[PDB]
C-alpha cells in the first residue's frame, strides 16, 4: 500500500482544459482476496511491475513542472496549430478592368482574362495572431497527466502533500473551493 | 495498445497469447491428442484483441449522409431524381450500402 | 524591489506623484527650471499650481513616518507568512495602537532599526529558499547519527553512498528530509511524490552492500533517486548494489533520450498524416 500503491488517475476537465483532480484506480483492481502466497505474490509483482511501466512512461512523456497540474499552460508548452501559410490566386487584375470598362466594355462571367496577361499570388499566414495559452486539450491531457504512483503516501508534513490530486483545490489560494 | 494495462491484462488473459501459445508445450499436445474424448479447451482464456491503429479515425465524418435531389421531376407515369452523390477525400462507399 | 518590505510599503503609503517633501530636490529642479526634459512644463500652470508649490519648497511641511514603518514591518510579517495575509490589517491597527501607547524617541528610533531588520529578515529567508539546504542538513545529519557508521561488509559503498545522499539535499534545494514518527522520509520536492523511506530503506540495504526479488520497492526508489548523484568509482561494479546503480543510471539517460525521441517521431507522424490516437500508443509501445 505504501511500497506498491495504487496509482493516482487523472480526471480531465474537456471545458477548462486542465486536469479536474486525481483519484486511485480503485476500478481497475485485481481481487486476490481468494489467493494464496502462490499468486498473491505473482500479482502484487504485477502491481509493481505496472508502476515501473507508469514512472517510466511519466519520464518519457510528461513535461518537467513544478506544480503538479497547473492553472494556465503557458503558449510555449501547449501544442499549437502551425499550419502551411495559405497561397491565394487572386482572379482579376483590378486596374486592368478599369480601363477596360471606361473605354466602354461590359466584363461579365468568370489567363482568366483574355484582355490581361498580368496574374497575383497573395501568400497570407494561416495561423493565429497570438500564441494560445492557459488550457491542453485531450492530446496532450494523454501525454501528460500519466498516472500519479504516490510512493509511501502523506508521510510529510502538512503542505508538502499532493492537495493539487484534490478537485476543490486552487493552488494560487491553498484552499479548497466551497459553494460560494 | 496502453502499456500501463499491458501486466494485468495479459496475466488475466484479456489481451496477449492464445491458449496454444501460454501454455506449456506439453498441455497443448495433451490437448490436441485427447479432444475428441477429453476436451480441455473451454478451460483456458483465449482474448480476441481489437487494433487500435490504422482502422478507424478520430475526425469528424458522419456515418449515414442525407442527399437532396438536385433536379427532380415528377411525370404522370414516372417520377426522376437526380442527385450528387459525392465522396469526400479519403473514404470510400460501398454502394450496397446506398439506398433511396 | 517587488519583494521588498520598504519599497511595498513605499507603493501603498507614499503619494505617486513628486509631492516638495519626499521628492524636494526633483521639483526644485522643475520650480527652478533645471530640468533636461520640458523645463518650461513649470512655467505653463495657473498660480493655485504654480504658487501652492513654491510655498511647500521654501518651506516645506513634516510628516509622520509612523504609519510608513509599521507597515513596512506589517508587510514583512505577511510575507514571512508570520501572520496570514487576512490578518494583515488586524495587526497593523494593533501595532499602531502599541506604538501610538507608547511613542517616545525610543520607539521611533526603534522602529527606523526594525525596518532595516525586515529588509534583511525577508532576503534572507528567500536566499534559504533557493538555496533549500538548512532545513535539509541539519535533519539528514540528524537521521545518519541512528545509523551506523561501520557496516561489517562493503563500508566503501556505504561510506560513498551516504555522501552522495548528502549531495542530493544539497543540490537540489526543493528536496527535504524530515520525520514523522519512527522514520525519517525524504521527499524529491516540495509537494511532490517519490517520497522514499530512509528507516525503511537503510534497514533494507543493510546486509547488501557487499553480496556481488529481494529489495523493497522504496529501496528501488532510492537507488532511483540517488543514481544521478553517483559515479562509476562511488560503487563498485560486481556489488549487486553497484550493478543497480550503474543500470538506474542507463535508464535514466535510456528515458532522457526516449524523451527526445517522443518528440520526435509524434511531430513527424501528425504532418505525415495518422491516427492521433495511435500514433500516441503505437510510439510509447515502440519506446517502452
Amino acid at each position: 500500500s505504501k511500497e506498491i500503491p495504487t496509482p493516482y488517475m487523472w480526471s480531465y476537465q474537456p471545458q477548462m482544459g486542465l486536469a479536474a483532480g486525481a483519484a486511485q484506480d480503485y476500478s481497475t483492481r485485481i481481487n486476490y482476496m481468494s489467493a494464496g502466497p502462490h499468486m498473491i505474490s505473482r500479482v502484487n509483482g504485477i502491481r509493481a511491475h505496472r508502476n515501473r511501466i507508469l514512472l517510466e512512461q511519466a519520464a518519457i512523456t510528461t513535461t518537467p513542472r513544478n506544480n503538479l497540474n497547473p492553472r494556465s499552460w503557458p503558449a510555449a508548452l501547449v501544442y499549437q496549430e502551425s499550419p502551411a501559410p495559405t497561397t491565394v490566386v487572386l482572379p482579376r487584375d483590378a486596374q486592368a478592368e478599369v480601363q477596360m470598362t471606361n473605354s466602354g466594355a461590359q466584363l461579365a462571367g468568370g489567363g482568366r482574362p483574355s484582355f490581361t496577361p498580368r496574374q497575383a499570388i497573395l501568400t497570407l499566414q494561416t495561423s493565429s495572431s497570438e500564441p494560445r495559452s492557459g488550457g491542453i486539450g485531450t492530446l496532450q491531457f494523454i501525454e501528460e497527466f500519466v498516472p500519479s504512483v504516490y510512493f509511501n503516501p502523506f508521510s510529510g508534513p502538512p503542505g508538502h502533500y499532493p492537495d493539487q490530486f484534490i478537485p476543490n483545490f486552487d493552488a494560487v489560494k491553498d484552499s479548497a473551493d466551497g459553494y460560494d | 495498445a496502453t502499456p500501463s494495462m499491458m501486466p494485468q491484462w495479459s496475466y488475466m488473459h484479456i489481451s496477449g497469447q492464445d491458449a496454444s501459445e501460454y501454455l506449456s508445450p506439453g498441455l497443448v499436445q495433451f490437448a490436441r491428442a485427447t479432444e475428441t474424448y477429453f476436451s480441455l479447451n473451454n478451460k483456458f482464456r483465449n482474448p480476441t484483441v481489437a487494433p487500435t491503429h490504422d482502422v478507424t479515425t478520430d475526425r469528424s465524418q458522419r456515418l449515414t449522409l442525407r442527399f437532396i435531389p438536385v433536379d427532380r421531376e415528377d411525370t404522370a407515369y414516372s417520377y426522376k431524381a437526380r442527385f450528387t452523390l459525392a465522396v469526400g477525400d479519403n473514404r470510400v462507399l460501398d454502394m450496397a450500402s446506398t439506398y433511396f | 524591489d517587488a519583494t521588498d518590505p520598504a519599497v511595498r510599503a513605499a507603493l501603498q503609503s507614499q503619494p505617486s506623484g513628486l509631492n516638495s517633501t519626499d521628492d524636494w530636490r526633483q521639483v526644485m529642479d522643475r520650480i527652478m527650471s533645471l530640468t533636461a526634459r520640458n523645463p518650461d512644463a513649470f512655467r505653463q500652470q495657473p498660480q493655485a499650481n504654480r504658487l501652492s508649490a513654491i510655498l511647500e519648497a521654501v518651506v516645506p511641511a513634516r510628516a509622520n513616518p509612523t504609519h510608513e514603518k509599521v507597515l513596512a514591518i506589517v508587510n514583512a510579517l505577511a510575507e514571512n507568512r508570520a501572520i496570514r495575509p487576512d490578518e494583515a490589517g488586524l495587526v497593523y491597527d494593533a501595532l499602531l495602537q502599541r506604538v501610538a501607547r507608547y511613542n517616545s524617541g525610543n520607539v521611533q528610533t526603534n522602529l527606523d532599526r526594525l525596518v532595516g531588520d525586515v529588509r534583511e529578515a525577508v532576503a534572507q529567508r528567500e536566499r534559504a529558499q533557493q538555496q533549500g539546504n538548512l532545513g535539509s542538513m541539519v535533519a539528514l545529519n540528524a537521521f545518519l547519527s541512528t545509523q551506523p557508521a561501520n557496516v561489517p561488509r562493503g563500508q566503501e559503498d556505504y561510506t560513498n553512498f551516504v555522501s552522495a545522499l548528502r549531495l542530493m539535499v544539497t543540490e537540489t534545494p526543493q528536496s527535504e528530509v524530515y520525520q514523522s514518527g519512527p522514520d525519517y522520509f525524504f521527499q524529491t520536492s516540495r509537494q511532490g511524490l517519490q517520497t522514499v523511506n530512509l528507516s525503511q530503506a537503510f534497514k533494507n540495504l543493510q546486509g547488501l552492500w557487499g553480496v556481488r526479488s529481494l529489495l523493497t520497492p522504496n529501496s528501488r526508489l532510492l537507488l532511483l533517486l540517488i543514481a544521478p548523484f553517483t559515479d562509476s568509482g562511488s560503487v563498485s561494479r560486481d556489488t549487486y548494489l553497484g550493478h543497480l546503480l550503474t543500470l538506474y543510471r542507463e535508464a535514466i539517460g535510456q528515458a532522457h533520450v526516449d524523451e527526445h525521441t517522443f518528440q520526435e517521431i509524434t511531430s513527424v507522424s501528425r504532418a505525415l498524416g495518422q491516427e492521433d490516437t495511435g500514433s500516441l500508443e503505437a510510439t510509447l509501445n515502440y519506446l517502452l
